[PDB]
């Protein structure tokens, strides 16, 4: 069975086809236009790649029960407050569910051998992804599934580090409901598991740890010259 | 940010 909260959270998911082939246009249409002398190197696309589903980040939740209740300016510091959060837990959960051991799986549904990628990103980066990489080994080991994954979405953009919220009471109230929905499910749906409701939880400060590490890196990579939406969220 | 405040308010 189903709280019927978190099939209203299910509805909410956006075509996840379209979004990785509108994605995957983009990108392909920008090396393109680009001459020969010009091509983007491997960690600019990337950034091009993120800004994009930024894009499709915001765009799913202004349409989202109850973020669609929020005021513009509750919603701009949600959003902000969250943004690098919502990427890697969209990038981990694409790896538990189409992820292969030694490649990487983009939004693009590009397939991507990790020699490769580790051999470009940098001792910064291949950190952070070897760390993401350990939360999708053990959210797989747990059968991490996409009810339980609309529910980490859904309390990491109502998060209670956000402050100066006008309407504080309701994200108050959605974290409280969507924590209590995510006990609910688990217990009923993997009751042999006791250890499931806690270990997803554990990995939310674990994600906010690489995701604000990861912001750190991107605005020295910024400052330093090698970076449209994304710099704005920075 | 205006970026973000128009891709939430654009029609
Ligand atoms: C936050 C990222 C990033 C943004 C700008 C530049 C580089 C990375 C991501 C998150 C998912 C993809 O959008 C991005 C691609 C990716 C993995 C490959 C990076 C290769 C660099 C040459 C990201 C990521 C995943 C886990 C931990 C940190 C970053």
């Amino acid at each position: 069975s189903i709280p019927h909260l978190i099939l209203e959270l299910l509805k909410c998911e956006p075509d996840e086809p379209q979004v990785q082939a509108k994605i995957m246009a983009y990108l392909q249409q920008e090396q393109a236009n680009r001459s020969k002398h010009e091509k983007l190197s491997t960690f600019g696309l990337m950034c091009k790649m993120a800004d994009q589903t930024l894009f499709s980040i915001v765009e799913w939740a202004r349409s989202s029960i109850f973020f669609r209740e929020l005021k513009v300016d509750d919603q701009m510091k949600l959003l902000q407050n969250c943004w690098s959060e919502l990427l890697i837990l969209d990038h981990i959960y694409r790896q538990v569910v189409h992820g292969k051991e030694g490649s990487i799986f983009l939004v693009t549904g590009q397939q991507v051998d990790y020699s490769i990628i580790a051999s470009q990103a940098g001792a910064t980066l291949n950190n952070l992804m070897s760390h993401a990489q350990e939360l999708v080994a053990k959210l797989r080991s747990l059968q991490f599934d996409q009810r339980e994954f609309v529910c980490l979405k859904f309390l990491v953009l109502f998060s209670l580090d956000v402050k100066n919220l006008e309407n504080f009471q309701l994200v108050e109230g959605v974290q409280e409901q969507v924590n209590a929905a995510l006990l609910d499910y688990t217990m009923c749906n993997y009751p042999q598991q006791t250890e499931k409701f806690g270990q997803l939880l554990l990995r939310l400060p674990e994600i906010r740890a690489i995701s604000m590490q990861a912001e750190e890196y991107l605005y020295y990579k910024h400052l330093n010259g090698d970076v449209n939406l994304l710099i704005e969220m920075l | 940010n205006a970026l973000l405040r128009y891709l939430l308010d654009k029609d």
